[PDB]
């Protein structure tokens, strides 16, 4: 379908023989991933006859609302070829521990045919990156749970126990005397808890409403917890089990909580929460963690302050998601010539936000945050409370809190003691069991507002507070000043984009960029973030891939055979593979394939598709398909 | 009549059989004293504070309530919709006592949308389109009020009307949830002084009840407590507790005409003759506790004189264990032991206490237990009883009868409460010492030790450099500091993470999977970083450790490395609130110092889990008989064998793994976690257990080790 | 001065019968004339010349209406809301800090 | 209480009573002082006196705020539907009710009485862009809404930002004179807020 | 049993030496017991740090302005 | 659970079926919008923006 | 919008309805508080000031009767000290709460 | 895999899973029998995506 | 229902809205059986899913 | 700086200016004595234009 020559073929297959030869084929593939977009797509236009054309993409003034206009061509010229250095040598060298050096002395070799810029390069670059292994990796639950949940991030500059006040019950407030970043996180998230806490959006009915019904869908978990939790505290739920409808469901759940009082609920909030994983093309299987619909709800504080943060500074960085496609044009301006980008991204943010550095700060400036307001203000049913004040070691007391606070309370106990999963894979033989983690669940897209929130926040500090500090050379310091978050980053949970201000007329040195990158790792090491950054003229963010201004479709991600499953049995029924056929065809349509081929190959998939039958449990069989002219109606033309 | 409006504290217990006692237990001591009080506080007001707490401010809260009388002769009479109430004025003609038209009637009947019509005109009818006062201002007419919502406040909500018309407007548990209030009134009586939750207005008869403790707060009327006490002390209507005990009140401590001393005000005779052969043989959940005020003096001077020294206030220390070691008020025991430590029964009293203050003002102090202080304390003296009240435990620190583990810091007198406190009595099964895990163990069980290692590691260093860490942290001035304690924060970092964290992972079962754990570490970050599902509380003791750790001399390290080692462990620790570590204590020991007060013998009980023979054999084992071998999982204790019996039926919830290996390595896993709130009040645990085989001579030979499922089963045993 | 309060607009005691629209107030002035300052604004040459007549007569319609709406809000600031002020500066924590 | 909810006591003999209640003006005047140096003297002081006294104010308070006689009065309006903009849906985008029962106005009342302490100013990004010309329509409804707005603020330079507004939609056709260097007619009127620059 | 009589003496672990009064002993503890340089941290500075810092504990104070 | 789309579409075949405006009202106050906002929303309703 | 629809009850009487609404306010004693912790306030200030100008040499304009005792330190630092425990006397003394 | 196969009756040449090797990992947890399900399981798992 | 109806201004909001439509609808003579957007069928919806 | 920017950094600078230290009083009266009696025990003698 790509239409490549039969060397790149003929390397992929050596690639997957080698890979095969060796046990563990899964995981000798997994070692050697990136061998391919680094031989090509990290190394392209290190030469000297270098040239051709290339967009010109402007960024309008009001560049929070991601606006880009198109303005002619650029000629390209040696001056303007890439700085960093090559991939060669790092991948040449991970080639030999498996003694394939041919591989990168034939890509290599033909790569340095294409030294301008034009159709056949991009294309010849398409077409490599398009050999990496599409095969879904799945491996045993249990290990993924127990490998991947058993990091703890390494703080190099821990808080002291001396720098927080008396406790207020639960929480301590953090000393004015403490600086450095966690006083820039200290202020960031306490400002945001002020601004929500007086705001008459909520305590609208109708807003109500949509947070309420926000916490129900149709899948779900942790039912089971649920109903022991409190049944335990003698509270006798309704049933509807006639009403054939599964008890996970995050629906069901809700349905028995409707009548209780909310506060007496409250106990079961420390309860076990179920787990998945959904497996991946390239990395680890994903983790999918829902909490109980009042888990949820309680949780709601450090949503809405992430969402404010996230609307009303960098504006969200695309996280308001309206449309994907918003970021094609912001990449292939990152990309451009003229703009010098670098790709960023926390290594594992929903196992470094941790409760005994992060969450504790989170939790004490939003308490505090939220001491401007009425004590005596119930919030979604959760009344207010009297708590004991210990800040005063000579005058000790007693004072009322609104319920936004009793919220914290005991939020920041359930952080504190750390979630309580509960695993049960299936394909393993009976072997469930219960560990406790300080992993954020990062289960969906509502975990994404906390750590975009987070990621800015330290990112911003980074740019105007440490590196001016740090850094040493007087370049660096001029182009570094005059540089700020709104206009210079984005990002979206652990990805992030940064892009510097125009070089007028030119590149900064590579061995300033070295000496920037590197007080950046020791930035996110101070409190425990490994940064993973990179430097190669190529802007990856949210898995799209643009080299100079024109976008590369990473193939490889959506093999033609591969697909998810995530149970042991499919569990589906014969006309959905009609579904999947079209969803399969669309693929080929949204990466540019050879349209011509792809529709031959389509129709015939649609062929095998188009016929299918049933059979009784013990009685009749059935039979079906469908006239060729449905697919025409559904879009393959 | 004299009212007391009272607020309850922190752990009020709730379910007691007369609320009275859960005030202070020194009333009921006499019959001539309990004899003057009435109580009120009835429980359908409860459940409706329970409701309405989510949905009114304090001050429209207190607004409302106070004008209500103290007994409630009103009622909420709840109408049917009109179509199902509309009948009942034909069904009885009578019952139409408003006389509304039979034509209305029965058009309402054929409307397709019957209006509210029926409801209009009818005196005091309250619609949904009504507000919480409305109720209450009707509510101090005494005269019954009609009702189109459940949703109201200040009296009993009954029906109108039979069940019939409701039923189908309404369903089996709002059907069911007015039945005591269709027959709701009891008679309120006129003694010399009626106790009541509802607040009043303070004035020359209302008095406010001051406890000098913690509110409720749970307890939804908590939050009126500030505007309450402000009023009440700008007016002098506090009432300290043992006023009442006078034969007359009056607000104050030491009064003239009152010497106070008396077998009623000495909180110490706690006593029990009476019965009523009860389930509650005893109930195991409820525990009196004292507050007490104690005097403490050092040395005289050369001529026999004394200096004034210094009085303390302990607080809610066990009272059965102050009287089971015979301590009596007026009494000046001696405080230091041969080798200058404390005497065993106040360290125990320290450790089970929530807290120590000085006796006038409100400042907590951590106590000093070491040759610190010069003039140091020779004598000490208990002198009243602030305050004496019996105080609910049931899984209040602790949830699940599994494990718990417990932080202290390092230095902690743990030692005497895990062995004193049962050799002391060395007759009835407290603990085993086997299941007790010492927070050393660990650091202990690699080849070189763990302190070893890292005094090891920390000599590399130049000297001048630990010398300066360690001055730094004992000089609190000395601000962070940070080359010389950051240097060995990073060594000790780099190690624990290193070697502590796989053994202590290596180790899963030893913490959890036995019969009962008790468990110590020096910081949750110890257990969380290991992923070990066990409870951790976060105590905390009122005494100060560090000077004791530095009494402590024969140790690996000079008393240098351990107040490192304890301040690594402290910067180690995680930010939260601690809890007062006697709290734990009271949990799990409080309910068996009350034994020896018990009048019959106990009786015990387990919930043995059974074994198919099969899989035994099939793993190799020699077994005789065909029936299935069980294992006694846990021991219980009851004295009342009918109820215990009447008990026994349940069917728990939760399934058991058992795991053993061939070298009778045994161990237990609860699918659904245990609770401790599940198990029936009164029952009586062993602080820790170990599992093991019900009989083993069935046995002839371990073969492989052996794993499997099973039911669980409470039993008796003999 | 002590027990005085400022006040951005002018004010009265509070009326003795019913309370009704009134057209006279401080508030109500600012509104009328403003609007008829921007009714003139919109006839200007300035705008002839580009905006179509029609929506001109439209523009000038809705800004009328909004002139003609018999509102309350004037007549509260003027005699009402100044009571609620002074009542309410004895009930707050924090007696008022003017300038 | 203004003289509202008049009370008296009854006449007879009180004999030992004792209401220690009361203190001069000096003893509050200190004591305000006092409070006013025990904060951070940021917005952080500022708002939770500004929001007490306006849930107060919301609490008791005989007006109700409806907008559907207004919106009532403006849809009545007949115009040709054969246009390309009708400036009625551009009025009606605007004034978008948030939801909130309008929290600025409480806001703005209760600013009053700490006048001495917070100023309330007009929204940065409630303004005209300074780019445009008169004949854009959502800039005019704009400039209308600020002029009107204007005085119930207690900020000082409203009344010269409000003036500006204008002028920066004008500065084609009718220029006027700006004192101070380096500031032009052009310039966003937000900045104009210093007493020396009007 | 509780004892109900105050020790005739009190006595240190290692020294042997029995006092009259146990302020005499704590002072014996507080200076006598902690010079013992013999490991590879007891340096004499620390051993004055530890015993000022002996000295200066106070922990049931009312007033505290240090700390405040 | 709505679906916005759904709700535009209505709206505009209301307005281009000229209904009058009580009708808007009751399909507006259908969900949850108040008769003030429901008056305020319905009048946005035209055809030329 | 706030100013353009102000709208009220027909026939309102602004007289009964404040009075209705104004009446839970002035109930108790609460609202007298503040004039005892100022006078606490006062005392405590005024005390501070002259124990702080007493160790100090002619400091403001108090009396030194204790004058013939010694005191050589007069560092800012005491002056801290010494204000911390007169601070600390009477919060303990009359049970204060807040700063 | 081969070794832990056994016969179909519809297709004999191809194989499934030994009913005795589930039946003692599931009945006896039987170690040896728990790992080859194990194995067995996720090595088809694999092969069906 | 009771969930999402927390309330009751919201409820009768929906229920007034409702039944104005269906009158308007059927007496308008528009057309009767519009399956239009609103509150009280957003239960039914979560119920079928 | 706006209005509010501008009172910001007015604090700013004033709280500078108002804040004890002793700093001045060591310069003037203290640090002279001892760099007098350091110079007469360096083993190199000060070195001064
Ligand atoms: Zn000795």
């Amino acid at each position: 379908m790509t239409d490549m020559s039969p060397t790149l073929e003929l390397t992929g297959v050596l690639m997957y023989l080698r890979a095969a030869s060796s046990h563990s084929h899964a995981y000798t593939l997994l070692q050697m991933k990136s061998v391919f977009p680094a031989l090509s797509l990290r190394s392209m236009y290190r030469n000297k006859g270098f040239g051709g054309k290339a967009p010109a993409i402007e960024w309008t003034e009001p560049r929070s609302k991601y606006k880009f206009r198109w303005t002619g061509v650029t000629q390209l010229h040696d001056g303007l070829r890439p700085r960093s250095p090559s991939m060669d040598v790092p991948t040449l060298e991970v080639l030999t521990k498996y003694e394939l050096v041919d591989i990168g002395h034939i890509i290599i070799r033909e790569r340095n045919a294409h030294p301008r810029h034009n159709h056949d390069s991009v294309r010849f670059v398409r077409d490599v990156m398009a050999l990496t292994s599409g095969m879904y990796l799945v491996r045993q639950p249990t290990m993924s749970v127990l490998r991947e949940y058993s990091q703890v991030p390494d703080i190099k500059d821990p808080i002291p126990p001396s720098a927080w006040t008396g406790p207020i019950g639960n929480v301590r407030y953090l000393l004015p005397s403490v600086q450095g970043p966690a006083r820039h996180l200290y202020d960031t998230w306490r400002a945001a808890a002020r601004q929500i806490a007086q705001d008459p959006q909520w305590h609208d009915p109708l807003n109500q409403a949509i947070m309420r019904a926000q916490y129900v869908t149709a899948r779900g978990g942790s039912s089971a917890s649920l109903k022991f939790a409190l049944k335990v505290t003698g509270i006798v739920l309704p049933e509807y089990d006639d009403s054939k409808v599964k008890k996970s469901s995050k629906i069901y759940q809700a349905a028995q909580i409707a009548r209780i009082a909310f506060m007496l609920l409250i106990a079961a909030i420390h309860a076990e929460v179920t787990m998945g994983i959904r497996n991946q093309v390239q990395r680890r299987a994903r983790s999918i963690m829902p909490l109980n619909v009042i888990q949820q709800a309680i949780s709601a504080p450090h949503t809405l302050v992430a969402n404010y943060i996230n609307k009303h500074m960098n504006l969200s960085t695309t996280s308001g998601s309206v449309v994907t496609d918003k970021v094609i044009p912001l990449i292939l301006y990152a990309s451009t010539p003229p703009n010098t980008v670098v790709n960023v991204d926390i290594k594992a943010c929903d196992a470094s936000i941790t409760y005994n550095y992060f969450l504790s700060v989170i939790c004490g400036a939003m308490h505090e945050g939220f001491e401007v307001g009425n004590a005596d203000a119930a919030f979604m049913g959760v009344p207010s409370t009297i708590v004991s004040d210990r800040r005063s070691s000579v005058a000790p007391y007693s004072r009322p809190i609104s319920g936004l606070q009793t919220m914290v309370q005991h939020l920041a106990d359930l952080y504190a003691a750390g979630f309580r999963y509960s695993v049960s894979d299936a394909f393993s033989s009976g072997n469930k069991f219960s560990f406790p983690t300080s992993t954020f669940p990062s289960g969906s897209t509502a975990t994404s507002t906390e750590h975009t929130a987070n990621n800015s926040t330290m990112m911003e500090y980074f740019l105007n507070v440490h590196a001016p500090s740090h850094v040493k050379s007087a370049s660096l310091k001029r182009i570094l000043t005059d540089m700020t978050i709104q206009r210079n980053y984005v990002c979206q949970g652990d990805d992030g984009i940064l892009l510097l201000p125009h070089e007028a007329a030119s590149k900064i040195s590579a061995d300033d960029m070295n000496e920037l990158l590197t007080c950046l790792r020791d930035y996110g090491q101070l409190f425990g973030w490994n940064y993973d950054i990179d430097w190669s003229d190529t802007a990856e963010y949210l898995k799209l891939y643009a080299l100079m201004g024109c976008r590369i479709p990473n193939t490889s991600r959506h093999p033609p055979v591969g697909k998810e499953y995530a149970a042991p049995q499919t569990d589906e029924i014969w006309p959905s593979l009609i579904d999947i056929v079209i969803g399969h065809h669309l693929n080929g349509v949204t990466d540019v394939l050879n349209w011509r081929e792809w529709l031959r190959f389509s129709w015939a998939f649609a062929c095998y598709s188009s016929r299918g039958g049933y059979t009784n449990p013990k009685g009749q069989s059935f039979s079906a398909q469908y006239p060729w002219w449905t697919f025409v109606y559904l879009g393959i033309p | 009549m004299i009212t007391i409006v009272v607020i309850p504290t922190a752990h009020f217990s709730w379910t007691d059989t007369n609320f009275l006692n859960s005030v202070d237990y020194r009333l009921t001591s006499q019959p001539k004293i309990r004899d003057r009080f009435a109580v009120y506080a009835p429980g359908w007001l409860r459940r409706q504070l329970d409701e309405f707490s989510a949905s009114l401010t304090a001050s429209e809260l207190l607004q409302a309530l106070q004008t209500i009388p103290i007994p409630v002769k009103a009622r909420c009479l709840l109408l049917p919709k009109p179509k199902r109430f509309a009948q009942w004025l034909l069904d009885v003609p009578s019952a139409n006592i408003w006389h509304i038209p039979v034509t209305t009637l029965r058009a309402t009947v054929a409307s397709k949308h019957p209006s509210s019509d029926v409801y209009n005109y009818i005196p005091d009818h309250v619609p949904p389109s009504a507000e919480f006062d409305t109720v209450t201002r009707r509510v101090a007419a005494g005269r019954d009020i009609y009702v189109r919502s459940t949703k109201v406040l200040g009296a009993p909500l009954c029906l109108a009307a039979p069940a019939k018309y409701y039923a189908g407007y309404l369903s089996t548990h709002q059907l069911d949830g007015v039945y005591p209030d269709n027959w709701a009134p009891d008679n309120f009586h006129k003694r010399e002084f009626c106790l009541t939750i509802l607040p009043s207005l303070l004035g020359p008869r209302t008095f406010l009840l001051d406890v000098d403790a913690d509110r409720d707060a749970s307890y939804p009327l908590s939050v009126l407590w500030p505007q309450l006490r402000v009023l009440a002390l700008k007016s002098r209507l506090l009432l300290p507790p043992v006023a009442l005990l006078r034969r007359v009140v009056d607000p104050g401590l030491k009064p003239t005409w009152s010497a106070d001393s008396d077998a009623a005000f000495r909180a110490l005779r706690l006593s029990r003759p009476s019965s009523a052969s009860k389930p509650t043989g005893f109930d195991f959940s409820a525990l009196p506790v004292v507050d007490i005020i104690c005097l403490f003096e050092s040395e005289p001077d050369d001529h026999g004189r004394v200096a004034p020294g210094t009085r303390l206030t302990i607080h809610s220390v066990p009272t059965d264990l102050l009287t089971s070691l015979s301590i009596q008020e007026g009494v000046r025991y001696p405080l230091r032991q041969e080798s200058g430590m404390f005497v065993p029964w106040v360290l125990l009293a320290l450790l089970m206490s929530d807290d120590v203050t000085i006796s006038g003002t409100r400042r907590s102090v951590k106590l000093e237990t070491a040759h610190a202080s010069a003039r140091p304390f020779v004598h000490i003296t208990v002198e009243r009883c602030a305050s004496a009240r019996v105080v609910d435990v049931r899984g209040s620190p602790a949830m699940y009868a599994n494990a718990v583990c417990l932080t202290l810091p390092k230095g902690s007198y743990k030692s005497t409460i895990i062995d004193t406190l049962p050799a002391m009595f060395s007759d009835l099964s407290i603990l085993e010492q086997a299941a007790v895990i010492d927070s050393d163990a660990l650091g202990d069980s690699l080849r070189p030790s763990f302190e070893t290692q890292f005094l090891e590691r920390l000599e590399n260093l130049d000297p001048k450099l630990l010398d300066r860490a360690v001055a730094s942290i004992l000089s609190p001035a000395s601000d962070t500091s940070d080359d010389a304690v950051t240097t060995v924060l990073d060594v000790f970092n780099a190690l624990y993470r290193e070697v502590m964290t796989p053994a202590q992972r290596s180790r899963l079962p030893l913490l959890t999977q036995q019969g009962r754990v008790l468990a110590f570490a020096h910081s949750d970050y110890e257990l969380l970083s290991a992923n070990i599902p066990i409870q951790v509380v976060r105590g905390s003791i009122p005494i100060d450790h560090v000077v004791n750790l530095l009494a402590r001399r024969n140790r690996v390290g000079g008393t240098a490395l351990q107040v490192l080692l304890d301040y690594c462990y402290r910067t180690q620790a995680s930010p939260l609130a601690p809890t007062p570590a006697g709290r734990l204590y009271k949990q799990l020991f409080g309910p068996w110092l009350m034994v020896p007060r018990l009048s019959d013998p106990l009786i015990k009980l387990r919930l043995v889990a059974s074994a198919p023979a099969k899989v035994l054999r099939a793993a190799g084992w020699t077994i005789d008989g065909d029936p299935p071998l069980e294992v006694s999982c846990l021991c219980a204790y009851v004295t009342d064998r009918a109820m215990a019996a009447a008990l026994i039926e349940r069917r728990l919830d939760s399934r058991a793994l058992v795991n053993v290996g061939g070298d009778q390595l045994m161990f237990v896993e609860y699918a659904p976690p245990l609770p401790l709130v599940s198990i029936p009040r009164t029952f009586l645990l062993p602080v820790t257990y170990v599992v093991h085989w019900v009989s083993p001579q069935r046995v002839l030979l371990n073969g492989g080790n052996v794993s499997f499922t099973s039911g669980l089963e409470w039993t008796f045993d003999d | 001065p002590p027990n005085r309060m400022v006040y951005p607009w002018p004010n009265q005691p509070l009326p003795r019968l019913t309370v009704a629209p009134t057209y006279d107030s401080a508030m109500s002035n600012w509104i009328s004339t403003t609007i008829a300052f921007f009714i003139r604004v919109v006839n200007s040459v300035n705008m002839t010349a580009t905006v179509n007549d029609l929506t001109r007569r439209t523009m000038t319609g809705v800004m009328t209406a909004m002139r003609q709406v018999k509102t309350m809000t004037p007549f509260y600031i003027q005699h009402m809301c100044p009571t609620e002020l002074s009542v309410l500066a004895s009930v707050t924590v924090t007696p008022p800090f003017q300038v | 209480a203004n003289n509202l909810l008049n009370s008296t006591i009854p006449i007879s003999l009180r004999p030992t009573i004792l209401c220690p209640w009361f203190a001069s003006s000096e003893d509050l005047r200190l004591q305000q002082v006092m409070h006013l140096v025990n904060i951070s003297s940021n917005t952080a002081a500022a708002l939770p006196l500004v929001e007490a006294l306006s849930t107060l104010l919301r609490s008791v308070t005989p007006l109700v705020l409806d907008p559907t006689v207004l919106t009532n009065a403006i849809t009545t309006i007949s115009e040709s539907t054969t246009q390309t903009i009708s400036p009625i849906s551009e009025i009606l985008r605007l004034l978008q009710p948030m939801g909130n029962d309008y929290a600025a106005f409480w806001k703005c009342i209760a600013s009053w009485a700490y006048n001495g302490l917070v100023t309330t100013v007009l929204s940065e990004d409630a303004f005209p862009d300074s780019s445009q010309s008169i004949t854009h329509l959502p800039s005019m409804w704009k400039c209308l809404f600020l002029t009107l707005a204007g005085p119930m603020t207690s900020d000082p330079h409203s009344p010269v930002k409000v003036f500006m507004a204008l002028a920066n939609l004008l500065a084609q056709p009718e220029p006027i004179a700006i004192g101070v260097p380096g500031m032009h007619q052009t310039t966003p009127a937000s900045q104009f807020s210093h007493p020396g620059v009007w | 049993v509780t004892p109900i009589v105050n020790p005739s003496s009190y006595v240190c672990n290692v020294c042997n030496a029995r006092f009259s009064t146990m302020s005499a002993l704590s002072e014996h503890l507080r200076s006598d017991h902690r010079d013992d340089a013999s490991t590879l941290l007891a340096t004499p500075m620390i051993n004055n740090a530890i015993r000022s810092f002996l000295t200066a504990w106070d922990g049931i104070r009312i007033l505290s302005p240090d700390v405040s | 659970g709505l679906d916005v789309e759904a709700v535009d579409a209505t709206l505009l075949r209301l307005k281009i079926l000229g209904a009058p405006p009580e009708a808007f009202i009751a399909v507006l106050n259908g969900i949850g919008m108040s008769d003030s906002e429901a008056h305020q929303i319905a009048g946005r309703i035209s055809l030329a923006n | 919008v706030a100013m353009l629809c102000g709208q009220t009850e027909t026939n309102l009487i602004p007289s009964h309805h404040y009075g209705k609404a104004f009446a839970p306010l002035f109930a108790s004693n609460a609202m007298f508080t503040r004039n005892q912790r100022a006078v606490i306030t006062r005392e405590a200030f005024v005390c501070a000031r002259s124990a702080v100008a007493q160790c100090q040499d002619a400091g403001f304009l108090v009396p030194r009767p204790l004058d013939a005792l010694r005191q050589f330190d007069v560092t800012s630092a005491a002056a801290a000290e010494i204000m911390h425990a007169v601070n600390d006397a009477f919060k303990t003394a009359f049970d204060l709460d807040g700063a | 895999i081969g070794p832990l196969l056994t016969s179909l009756h519809t297709i004999p040449d191809y194989g499934f899973l030994h009913p005795a090797i589930e039946n003692d990992a599931t009945t006896l947890r039987a170690e040896r029998a728990r790992c080859a399900s194990t194995f067995y399981k996720i090595a088809s798992s694999q092969a069906r995506q | 229902t009771e969930y999402l109806f927390y309330d009751s201004a919201l409820k009768a909001r929906v229920m007034k809205g409702r039944y104005n439509w269906e009158r308007l609808s059927s007496s308008l003579s528009l057309n009767v059986g519009s399956r239009v957007p609103s509150l009280f069928d957003v239960p039914g919806k979560w119920v079928a899913a």
